[PDB]
This record gives C-alpha cells, structure tokens and sequence, in this order.
C-alpha cells in the first residue's frame, strides 16, 4: 500500500530514501554523491527501485521522474540485477504501459542497446511483454538497433511474433525492421507468420491481425511468400 | 524399497508389458497396452511434480526423477532446442510462469523418452513489487511466456515434448501407480 523507507533502509541510505519519498530533487542531488547507491536494502529494495516506487500513480510527477534520472547520473546502476534471476530497474520499467520511467533512465544516458547483466540479452526484448508499444517506441526513438539480436539470432520482430505481441510486430515493420533476418535455426519471422496464417480460423480476431501483419510486411517491401526453411 | 537400478527396472517393466501383449487373453492384452501408456505417463507426471520444487530458477532443483537430467541452467544444452535460460521464467517478481527442461538418460530409457519441457502451474512490506507492477500498468499474463515457448518449440529441429497444483499432481501419480499395480496383476494372472 503506502511504503515506508524505514522498512528497507537505515543510516545514510535511509536519509536519501526519505528525500526520494518526499520528491525533493535538489536534496537527492546533494545526498546522492555521498551515499552508497547500489547496496540493496531489505526485501531486495534498492534506492533506484525505491525511486521508481515513489514515482507511480499520483506520484508520477516530473520532479519524481527526474529523481530517477538524477540517481542514475550520480552512479545508481539501472542494470543491477536482483537475486534469483529477477530483473533490474531498467528491464522492469520496460514492461510498463507508459514510457515515462524508461525515458527518465534514457535521459541519464543508459544505452538503448544495453544488455542485462544476468542473461546477456538486450534489455529492449523486455518491451515485448508490455501491454502497448510505448516503451519500445522510446527505445527505438533514442536510437536502439531495430535489428539487434539475442544469443540465438532472434530479432525483436521474430520474438514479438512468437510472443503474439502483434502490435509490436506492426510497429517494428512500420519503422523499417528487416524482416529477412534468419535466426540461428534459419527461420524468418515470415516462416512463422505463414504457419500461423495457415492454421488461423477465417474471420477470427487472430486471423484478422495476422493478415494485417502480412499486408504491412508486404507494403514495407518484405518478401512474401517466404522462402521455406533450409 | 527398490533392489535394482532404474535401467534394470525400466527394462523389466517393458519385458512384463511384452508378456501381456503376447498373451492369448484379451484382459492381459489390454492391461499391457494401458500399462505401457501409464509407465510413460507416470514419468511425465513425476517431472510435472518436480518443477514445484524449484526455488531459485538459476540453481539446481532437488530430487530430479531418476534417469532424467535438468538442463534448465545449461545454456549449451538448451541451445539445441532454440532455448535459453531467460525464456524459461518470468523476471519481475517471484516467477509465475516457470518452465524446466529435462533430458532423459538413454542408458536408462533408450529411445523410449524424449527431452521434455514442463510448465509449472500459475501461482506486506515484501509485496512492494506487486504495488509497482500495478502502477506501471504491467500486464502480468502467464500466457505470454507460455505461448512464446510454444511458438519457439515448433521450430526445434531436435524432438522435444511438452508436459505439465502440486497436490493435484501427487494425487494423479497415485491414481496412475494404482492402475499400474492392477494391470501388472492381470498380466501375471495369465502367465
């Protein structure tokens, strides 16, 4: 509900956590230079996750978003993993339905092609689980490689179609993502799209969206029908 | 409780199945058919049980059923199926979607079993993440990572099967084992 900073921090980290709680940008800038920004408090809480938690709902204000920026500028690591394969603040806010929080991190100069420190996967892949394309748009607008690949050669376009993240697929195609890239297994996005199209029920909402993807693919110059997998 | 190795018991169970399938008696013949199917199904249900023992997904899961190896933390082995560790679980909180991948030992199972991916069933100061996820508009949808894995496995060149609450799985294993004991009795009755 209403979080209390004393449940997670003590000492100088608590003094900074209270400045964050109060949304006091100048006090945050003053204190962040002398505080250990990355040592976690209790319950896996870090000072940067605390800043995210203090910038949501009625606290999603320009100053409280800028607190995130200023903590990263001071040395708080936006790619710090949590234990047990849990994700960093940058990956976490890429899952949001609004890009304000990732933009506050990009405003501190986080690379849009950054990879996560546990799995080595480009953090932009985490946008595919968001309920709309706003966080992917923010990453692409800041200059991310639209054709970046994971360790198995999958692109955002390939992974988004597999995820059934069809609005991400459409956005990637409209922004000029290369649909002809083959993953290590030799598949293109289009190879899967053809499988999906062939099994879809005529007139279902899935059928309608997959055909829209096919039309947009062609409209942006993609090869159709696809070359069969070798 | 068990005198022989898993491999020896697996072979001896197939030997008994073969004896039933060769019987003139129709009850022994159908008992052998069901026994063969349940012998396979109980191994899958034991893996389905095993995923509920995973705590840290980046660490070993204890009590992997004999004759199987957990490859969920072996990037090289997963690559064979087009998988990596990252896609096997959710990462914002304690995992809701979690899968584990197991390879059968051919020394035990020969070619009877395939690599198998098993999906686990979906499930105040420490709940700060769930607060954050709600204010951030997080979808929090178990199905997304499950469908994604289904889409990927359709491209796998190497054969891989899909399988997979904890109490219900245990009861299921009870019912399967009970059926096995009944079919073994029928078969032995016709010798």
């Amino acid at each position: 509900m209403d979080l209390k900073p004393d449940n997670y921090f003590s000492g100088q980290q608590l003094t900074l956590a209270r400045a964050i709680e109060n949304g006091e940008v100048d006090e945050v800038i003053k204190l962040a230079s002398g505080t250990d920004l990355n040592k976690p408090g209790k319950e896996d809480m870090t000072l940067l996750f605390w800043a995210v938690m203090n910038s949501i709902n009625n606290q999603k204000t320009p100053e409280r978003l800028n607190v995130i920026t200023m903590l990263i500028k001071a040395g708080a690591d936006p790619l710090q993993p949590r234990p047990q394969g849990k994700n960093s603040p940058a990956e976490f806010v890429l899952m949001a339905d609004n890009a304000d929080w990732i933009k506050a991190m990009l405003n501190a100069g986080l690379s849009p092609n950054a990879v996560d420190k546990t799995f080595g996967k480009p953090i932009i892949f985490q946008t595919l689980e968001a309920k709309n394309t706003k966080t992917l748009q923010a990453m692409l607008d800041k200059g991310a490689d639209i054709n970046i690949t994971d360790s198995l050669g999958n692109t955002l376009l390939i992974d988004a179609l597999d995820f059934h993240s069809y609005d991400h697929v459409l956005l990637l195609l409209e922004r000029g993502a290369d649909p002809e890239i083959k993953a290590d297994n030799g598949w293109t996005m289009g190879n899967q799209l053809q499988r999906f199209l062939d099994r879809a029920k005529v007139g279902s909402d899935e059928y309608k969206k997959l055909n829209e993807i096919k039309d947009v693919l062609i409209q942006h110059g993609g090869k159709w029908p696809p070359t069969p997998v070798k | 409780h068990h005198t022989s190795t898993k491999a020896e018991r697996w072979q001896a169970r197939k030997d008994l199945i073969a004896k039933g399938s060769n019987s003139l008696y129709p009850d022994a013949q159908i008992a052998a058919k069901r026994l063969a199917a349940n012998n396979i199904a109980v191994e899958k249900a034991k893996l389905a049980e095993n995923v509920y023992k995973t705590v840290n997904p980046l660490e070993a899961t204890p009590g992997v059923p004999e004759g199987w190896k957990d490859i969920s933390n072996d990037a090289g082995a997963l690559k064979k199926y087009g998988l990596d560790k990252e896609v096997l679980f959710d990462h914002a909180d304690t995992p809701d979607f979690l899968a584990r991948v197991y390879q059968p030992d051919s020394a035990v199972f020969g070619s009877d079993m395939n690599p198998t991916i098993v999906f686990r069933g979906s499930r105040n100061m420490a709940d700060w993440i769930n607060n954050g996820a709600q204010g951030l508009g997080m979808e929090s949808d178990y199905y997304k990572r499950a469908v994604r894995l289904g889409s990927r496995l359709a491209k796998s060149v190497s054969k891989i099967d899909i399988a997979g609450d904890r109490h219900g799985i245990g009861q299921a294993i009870d019912c399967i084992e009970q059926q096995k004991d009944e079919d073994i009795s029928i078969i032995r009755s016709r010798a």
